[PDB]
Parts: C-alpha cells; structure tokens; sequence
C-alpha cells in the first residue's frame, strides 16, 4: 500500500516563482465587496490610454523662436533608454521588462499664443552612420509637415523597424537590437507673431503614449542604480 | 495569473483563498 | 467637454451604515465659486496649485457646509469647472487633474496651497483623470468625480479623497499681466450620516 | 488633415501597418506580475523569553530599490492575498545549533499583541519557556527545526484580513481623530497582519521574508518613479546586459 | 514506476491549523445516540437570542431618583472593550475574535414600583470632540423618548456607523476603527412616586443582545491578562 | 468545519472518525 | 489524510536521461512565429537525400589512366569505420550511434573529358579469406559493368548481408558483426582518348548516400579521440 | 520526443513550455 | 476487517494477498 | 509475470520496456 516514490535531486530547494501555491492556514475568510472605480488589470492598457510628457532638457517641451531654421529643435534616439523619454510612464513601466515591441505615439501640442504661428517638419530617421544636421537632409526620410494654425496638436507615430521581433529595453553601446534610429523635429519656419516684442517664442509640449501594437515581455529585477 | 499545476486545487477554493462577496 | 474621473457618480447609500442616511438634494448642496489664485510669468513649470476638496474652504460652502458640519459621515462626488482668464496674446498651458488620495502636502493637510511638483510627477500627472488647458485653444476644464475612498463613506474632517491639481506645464508668456485661475465646485449626490450634538 | 501618405501635404502623415501580436500582453498583467515570491524584508528572531514585539506585514510605503517596492506604489488602492516563505540563514557557526526550533505565529489584522513567556515545558530538571502568543491555537503557529534541515525554512498561505474593502496605498487624511503628524498617510489596518518569530537561536542568525501576492487587484493608476538618473541630453542610458557587444 | 516527487521547503514543519486530518489508529467505533436537548452550532445565535446585564458601576442597572435632570445617568462608549459591557455574553464572546460588525440591542427594564414613574431620553451620539454633558445638547442626535408607565421595558438599537466594514474588538487610544461614539441615557423627568418616603428611587436594568446584523470574525489567541 | 483537502477522505469515513448511530 | 509513501532506494540520484521534465519557473512565454525554410526532423532523412564525396587517398575520386587493367582502382572494406568513408556525412552521422542496418548507395561520376572513355567493373565482395587482387577473380561476385559513354554517372548499391539484424558502427579486429566485405572498382578497359597527350587520365568522383533501408540506433557518447 | 510519464503534464502546456504563435 | 485506505489496493488483489481456490 | 502495481504504467509501454516488431 505505501506508494513507491523517487525524490528528484532538486528536492528540498526554493525556486521563487514556482507555478503553485503554499498550504493555507487561515481558511474561510469572506472578503467585503470592493466596489471602488478605476481598477486596471494590465499595465499595457494604462500605458496606451495615457500620455506623459517628455523631458527635453528638463522641461516638458521644446521652443521655437523668431530665429530658427535648419538645425533640429528636438532630437532623441529611438530607445526606451533615451534621455527625453526619462520621466515618462512608458519608459518607467519598461524598466520592469527586458524586451519591447511596437510603436510609440508622440503628440506635440503648440502652446504659443493664438496670435502666433510656425510650421514644423517631424522626421523618423532610421539607423545610420550619423544623424542629419539640417532639415534638407532629413526630409528625404519619413516625415510630416505640421502647420500649426491648421491643428494646434499633431500626432506622429515612430514605427517599429527591425529584423528582430523585439528589441531591448536596456540599451548600451549600439547593437542591432539596441537602437531603432532617431526622432527629430525641425522648424520649417520660425515663429511669426503679431508683435515680436510681446511673443517672441512659443513652446511645443511633447507627450508619448504606447502605440496600438506596443508590448512588453520578460519581467526583470532592478539592477544597481545608475 | 501564475498558478499552473493541476494540483493548484488540492485544497478547496474557500480554504486556499479568500472569497469575494 | 466633460471628463468623468474613473466613473459616473452614483446615489447608492453606504453599505456600512445602518443608521438613517439623508440625501441632500441639489437645492441643498448647491454650488460654490472660488478664485484659486493668479498665474504669473515668474512661476515655472512644475508649480501647482493644490486644491483638496474641500477642507479649507468648507466654511465657505454655505448650505452644504451647514448640513455637513452637523453630521459625522458624508459620501459625495463633485462637479468642478476650472477656468482661466487670459487674452489671445497669452501663451502657456496647464494640466488640471483630479487625483484620488493625493499626498505630498507636508501635512498642510487639507489646505489649498501651492507647491513645486517633482518632475516625474508633473510629467506623469496626465495618468490621472485630467484635461489640458492650452491657452491658445481653450479656457476651461470640466471634471466630474464619483465618491472614492477605502471605505463606502468618510469623515470630511479627516479625509479628502479628491484633490484638484492645477499644474503649469508651459510657463505664461505674452502680455505682462497675470492670468487668474478660477473654480466652481458643486457637491454631487451628497449623503449624510449620524447627526452630532447641539453646539452648547 | 488628408491623413494617409506620400503627397506630403500639411497635416498628412505616411502609412503605418501595425504589427501582429506574438506575446499577447500576458507579462504586463497585474496579477501575474505579483504572484511570485519577492525577497522584501529580512528580520531578526526574538528570544523565547521576554516580552517581544510583533512585526507588521506592510510592504506598502517602500523606497527599496527593488521591483516589488515600486509596483506596489503604482496604484492608489490594493487588494491581494498573501503567501510567505521564511528562511533562516546563519550568521555564525552552523554547529552552534543542535536543535533550533523556531516558532512562527501569524496574527490577522486587529489581533491583540502583548506576550510574555508563559508556557513551561519540563524535562529532567531543566525547563523551557515559550511565549503566551507563540503557542499553537486560534491563529496559525508553525514550528520548524533548523538543524539538519535541508532548507532551513517554512511557508504557508494566509488571506486578506483587513477590515477595509481595499488597502489605501496613499491616503490624504488621518487615521485617528487627533491629527498627529504620525497618523497622517495612515489608516489603521491597511496591511496583512503581523508575525512573531521566536527561538533559542535568535543570535546565531536571521530570517529572509518573502511575500507572494495571489489574487492581486489594483485600482487607480499612479505615476511610476524613474529608477535611474537622467542621461545627458540627446543621449541614451547604456547598461551592462546579456546582449552587449563583447 | 516510482513517482518523481519534489519536497517543498516548508517540508517537515508543524503548521497548527492545517485544513486536514491526521492518520486514524483506532477505527470502527460507533458512538451511542446522543439525544440531549439544547445543542447549539454557532455562538452568534446564542449571542443574538440571549441577553446579559451590563455592569454599571458593578451593578446591573442605573438609578433615577426624585432629584435628577440634566446630567447623563448612563454613559458608555460604543466599543466592545467598554467597561459597562464587561460582564456580558456578547463582550466576552468577542474576545475570541479580532473584528465585529453590526448593531447592539439594549433593553432597559424599569424595576421601580408600580406607584413610581419617570421618563428617559436615550441617545446615540456619534464620534465627536467630546460627549455631551446635558440632555439639551444630546437631544440634537438620534434619540428616543421612553415614558415608563407606557411600557416598562424599552429596546434601543445602537447602530453601526463607520467607513470600515468591520471595527476592532480590542480597542486602544482612539482610532477610526476603535470607537463608534457613545450611548447615553438621561432623565427627562425625575422619579415621581405616590410617597417619596416609601419610593425615592427606581432602578433601570440594562441588558444587551447582539443585533440582527451583528457578526464576529477572525479567531484570535488570548494575550497577557490586563 | 475545517477540513478542506480533496484528500480528507484518504481513509474511509468509518476509519477516520466515529459514526453516530 | 497524509498519504503513505515508501521512498525507493535509488531515491535522491541523478539519472541523466529520465523521461520527464523539470519544474518550470518562467511561465507563459509565447514565442515568435518561426517561418524559416529547411527545417529537418530526422537526421536519417538528410543522410538519405544527400550525398558526400569519399576520401580516396585524400581526394574525392580515383583515377583511370591509359595504362590500367587488372588491379583494383578503388577498394574499401564495408564498415562505416572504413577510411574512404571518412569525410562523409553518413560516416560522421554514424559516430553518434552504436549500430546500423541497411545499404549504402555509391555513385560514381566520370569527370574525364567528353573526348575520353573507359569501362569499369564494380564488385561487392563478401567476407572472405582475403580480397581479390585481379578482376577476373572478383568478377565471380556480384558486379556491374559501367560503360562510360552510355551514362557518365553510375549508381551501385552495397547490400546488407549478415546473420545479425544490425552491425557495428565502431569496427575493430574483424568480428562477425564488424565488417560486411569489400567494395572494389576495376578498370575493364584503360582510358582511351582522342589524343593521349591532351587527355591521359580521367577522374571518377565517388559519392555515398544512405540507402533506402538504412538506419541507425543507439545514441552513444564520444570516446577518446584516435 | 523523450517525455514518457503520464505526469509530464503535471503543469499546464503553457507553464511547462513556450507556445508557438 | 482493518484496511480502510482507498490505496489498500495499490497492489492487485493477487499480489497483495493469497487467493483461495 | 511479477508486476502488480496500478502504477506499473507510470511510464508509457514504449519508454518502460522494449517493443517487439
């Protein structure tokens, strides 16, 4: 009658994430009904239905002035480890995982006065020797022309382009699964105003959301701070 | 989420966890 | 546009009170109008006017105030409209959010004040029910919030579930004058419990 | 304006073809993430004798640079059950302990807590005394020996015992009528109960407390704090990793 | 054929309340029929169908005399740890548990002679700065007027009013889940009698029962006496 | 009351406990 | 309730090839679709659908010259341990196993110029005292006449002939299950050419494939190199 | 290939291995 | 008489005991 | 001959023994 059993070598070990529960010692507790609004079941949903502001030089926006042209106003490399993605929800949620997949949605909100106007060219530049320095260079790439004064807000989707099905959350010296290129914003025209003495500059807030195809996998433990 | 043994219900649902009203 | 915070309000009475509950009708819990403060050019991004509801202004909520004052517990939502008075030459933008269990306040508890939010907070305040108030497009924010809390009701003297945070994302530029921030608050579906003694 | 691609008109954006699923968002699931053992806390054993204090199981307001700490701070209200793993690691010579029983007692939210040694065991002259509240009874008592033990541990599941329908991870108000700086983000009973580790070892070693949160429910998302510093403008953080260029 | 088995780390431990039985060593004992009246299966039922007398200054009652008015005759804070609830069944049963929920039913029985009469005002005062000192103060609260000589006994229900679904059995320095307020009884009129020399005072017995919605959860072990 | 394993009846009802008449 | 169990003596041991899996600690990972051409599921299929060249004196072929006759041009003993089977896929795959069964298919490809011609006699000689030295001797055995200039390629099947159902992969001093005989190729005629000064010799490439009835069993670990 | 116990599925197919899309 | 486990027949009736003819 | 446990087939017939053709 006693059952012949063979003890596996990994026997008395711990294994932290076993797919099984411990023995219960305090049964039959019926818990009170928890009505309460706003329950969420998956972090990816709040990442997709919500936006955070980027950290451009410590502020949540870049500026256009009545003197601008050529040079890029905003530039960030496409990696969740990028600096301008620092204080964001999507970037911060990501540190819990090893890999990501999908697009990021950026939306720019021009907060310059109603008496103010400017036009922007926003480009997604794929991995390359070295990042364009002027807009005539970048305009060969995927880009959109944002004329404020048509819509004060503009959404741009940074796509996912890679031979790998997922890329790394934690970047490092450039690898083929580390970085996906750059996102740049140029001034197609400098800020014009009704009176340059009253309005000389206007600020574009830049916010990020997880794209519809965005996903995160492989939960990871936090490494030494840096 | 994270209980995948056939033996996860070795103890009844009311003994193993709490029960919502 | 109206933004509902987490869900629409309900008039269900608290599951945890076996004593008579009084439903304050709209004509009893009326509506009150306050000036929150003035947004100046000198104040920088991250600065926020913190308005817990209500607790430092309960004394100015006339009718509602009198009824609430005489009872121990209260369950109720709020209907708030924050406005700004700026010209079409003013630039700037705020983010006005409704935060459940907001805390930072260095125990200047339940007092409307001003603080400097810590970056990851101003960047992500949009994660809470909110609306952006861009000075080139709009002048108002309208938020409606349901009762929320760890239990089915609370004592407003000791707890303010909802607190309205009006935060500067893009500084005020343009004409030299300041932009006054304004706010209307109306208690909604208010229910009151257990009457307190006479004040002798 | 115009919407989709290649004319380059103002407001017009180019075509994007969304990617197909693969992972199904399984890993970003709240209850999946929390149903695993986390090494939160480490704690000292109390001597069998005296008037020890119980340790409250409250993993909520943490600052620890660990994944469970931030994660538990991502919502405003929380509900989950609990599982524990208690281990015991020597800090002296393992041969100091020849028997080493450890009495563990778990207390539901709200349980009375004053204990003093009161239960005497007698044998051949010498005697042993254990706490009033270490004895097996109404609430769970677990007894494991550390000596030859192949794992010097114990473990069990316990339910949500709070009186609140949900635990407020953040509370804008006071948990007591007297409004003391102390009772500020407070609310009594916003936890999992408390334990009492008691043993003739006490010196000789410590414990290792791991929590597992089955049936987790989170309410009202909140901002998630950074974890790392901000790299320089227009750069990327560069971390040591599995992948990395050799 | 031997089954691969892995020994959990909590292996050879005790765990006092396991939801399982030990191995039987003395089988097949048929037990005699136990007729016997009065079996009870749940302590809450005997707590609800039964009443105990309170302990007001060590006696099971408070007194009204021909000189009374203003001041409260009986006052107890609503907590199972209250003093006047001391010798009761409900209070004593409670010490086995950590939390309670529901109402308490108090019934006052006037035992003054038939030639005697008085009127009482009984109030339930919610948590507050400090408890009323006179009846004109308390009468603003939930209260009932008991005219003896209409009914010699009077039942009053102390309600459950709290933001928490359960409150603590074991009280301590005032917390939000410790105390629920006060129960007070005042004399609306002093005792009147047919002859003050024969009957100058009358005693009201006060008894407690668990209310219909009363409940107790979380069995707990007894702490050091105090 | 307090027996919640599927294995609580590993031994027959007449071996495990007493039986009422 | 606790189950009576008896621990087998081989209890806490390792046993490397147990037909069972270990406990999983990192669940729910959905793997990306792996399209990719050319998946193979059994090594025997690639051994049968593919050919390798033999190693005759270090070259993948034997030569016929205008001076040849009698003597064998190619000779190899039928054993997977044979030298001329050295660099082949079939021989190399075999070292992973202890036993083999079945036939080997050899195909000779004459690469001498189109202006060149020769005839070969290929024989399968069964185990014997000592291997024939001339073709008139071997021609008594199973053989085929290959006239180049009829077909430039010729396939010959070395059969499986043995009292045992499988033979050894790893040969050694001759045993009854070690060697199956010899495969020899003779020149029936010497190379003829249109001009002997231009083409004096021609090379026959020899390739091997696993036959249709070929099989390998008993995976084995690699022994010391030799 | 090489899993022959009746208990090879003690843990669900999605917990024990990976799943192809 | 005195065998009350569900597992009393872990071994067949002919292996566990003797058999009457 | 001499295998009488219900658990003699804990491993499949093709894993436990050889198979005749």
């Amino acid at each position: 009658a006693p059952i012949r059993v063979v003890s596996v070598p990994e026997s008395d070990s711990f294994m932290s994430s076993v797919p099984d529960n411990s023995t219960p010692l305090y049964p039959k507790v019926v818990v009170p009904p928890r009505q309460v609004p706003g329950r969420f079941t998956n972090f990816i949903d709040v990442a997709k239905q919500t936006y955070s502001f980027c950290s451009i030089s410590g502020k949540p926006y870049f500026e256009v002035t009545n003197t601008s042209g050529d040079e890029p106003l905003f530039q960030m490399d496409v990696s969740l480890s990028a600096a301008e993605l620092h204080g964001t929800y999507v970037a911060s949620l990501s540190s819990f995982f090893a890999q990501y997949r999908g697009s990021l949605n950026f939306n720019f909100i021009f907060t310059g006065a109603a008496a103010t106007k400017a036009k922007f060219l926003v480009a997604f530049v794929p991995p390359h020797s070295a990042a364009p320095k002027t807009r005539d260079e970048a305009m060969a790439c995927i880009h959109a022309v944002w004329d404020v004064g048509l819509n004060s807000a503009f959404s741009f989707n940074v796509p996912y382009s890679s031979p790998a099905d997922f890329m790394a959350v934690y970047s490092a010296e450039a690898t083929v699964v580390n970085v996906s290129g750059w996102l740049q914003v140029y001034a197609l025209t400098a800020l014009t105003s009704t009176d340059i003495a009253v309005n000389s500059k206007g600020r574009v807030l830049v916010a990020v959301s997880a794209g519809p195809d965005f996903s995160l996998r492989h939960p990871v433990d936090l490494p030494d701070k840096q | 989420g994270n209980s995948g043994s056939i033996v996860q219900n070795f103890y009844m649902q009311q003994y193993q966890n709490s029960i919502d009203a | 546009g109206t933004t509902y915070c987490y869900s629409k309000p309900d008039g269900r009475p608290p599951s945890t009170v076996s004593d008579p509950v009084t439903r304050l009708g709209p004509t009893l819990s009326r509506h009150y109008t306050f000036k929150v403060g003035e947004w100046p050019h000198s104040q920088s991004h991250g600065h926020a006017w913190i308005c817990p509801l209500p607790s430092d202004k309960l004394k100015k909520m006339g009718s509602f105030h009198e009824v609430v004052k005489a009872h121990h517990l209260v369950k109720n939502g709020w209907d708030v409209v924050v406005q700004v008075n700026a010209s079409f030459a003013h630039s700037g933008a705020l983010c006005v959010a409704a935060v459940p269990e907001y805390e930072h306040t260095h125990e200047k508890a339940l007092k409307w004040s001003e603080l400097e939010e810590p970056a990851y907070t101003y960047q992500q305040l949009s994660v809470f029910p909110h609306q952006l108030l861009n000075l080139r497009t709009n002048s108002s924010v309208h938020l409606v919030m349901p009762y929320i809390g760890p239990g089915p009701t609370t004592n407003l003297t000791l707890h303010n579930p909802w607190t309205i945070v009006i935060l500067i994302l893009s500084e005020l530029t343009g004409p030299g004058q300041t932009v006054p921030v304004t706010m209307s608050v109306a208690p909604i579906d208010a229910m009151v419990n257990g009457p307190l003694p006479n004040p002798e | 304006v115009t919407n989709v691609g290649e004319d380059g008109e103002p407001g017009e954006t180019e075509p994007r073809h969304a990617l197909s699923p693969v992972d199904m968002h399984v890993h970003t699931d709240v209850s999946f993430l929390l149903d695993r053992f986390f090494d939160v806390e480490t704690l000292e054993l109390s001597n069998l004798t005296g008037s020890p204090a119980t340790h409250v199981l409250d993993p909520f307001g943490s600052t620890a640079q660990l994944a469970w700490a931030r994660l538990l701070n991502t919502c405003t209200y929380f509900f989950s059950d609990l599982e524990l793993s208690i281990q015991f690691k020597f800090t002296t010579t393992p041969s100091s302990v020849g028997e080493g029983f450890v009495w563990v007692k778990w207390f539901p939210v709200g349980a009375p807590t004053k204990t003093t040694d009161a239960w005497q065991l007698e044998g051949g002259g010498n005697s042993v005394r254990i706490q009033q509240l270490a004895v097996a009874g109404m609430s769970p008592t677990v007894v494991f020996k550390i000596a030859g033990s192949r794992s010097q541990a114990c473990g069990f599941s316990v339910p949500y015992t709070s009186m609140w329908r949900v635990v407020p991870v953040f509370y804008n108000g006071w948990g007591a009528p007297t409004k003391e700086k102390a009772t500020y983000n407070w609310l009594p009973g916003a936890h999992f109960g408390s334990i009492l580790l008691t043993s003739d070892a006490h010196d000789k070693g410590g414990c290792y407390l791991r929590y597992r949160f089955p049936r987790a429910n989170m309410y009202c998302p909140r901002p998630i704090p950074p974890a790392f510093t901000r790299p320089a403008d227009k750069t990327r953080h560069k971390f040591p990793t599995n992948i990395n260029k050799q």
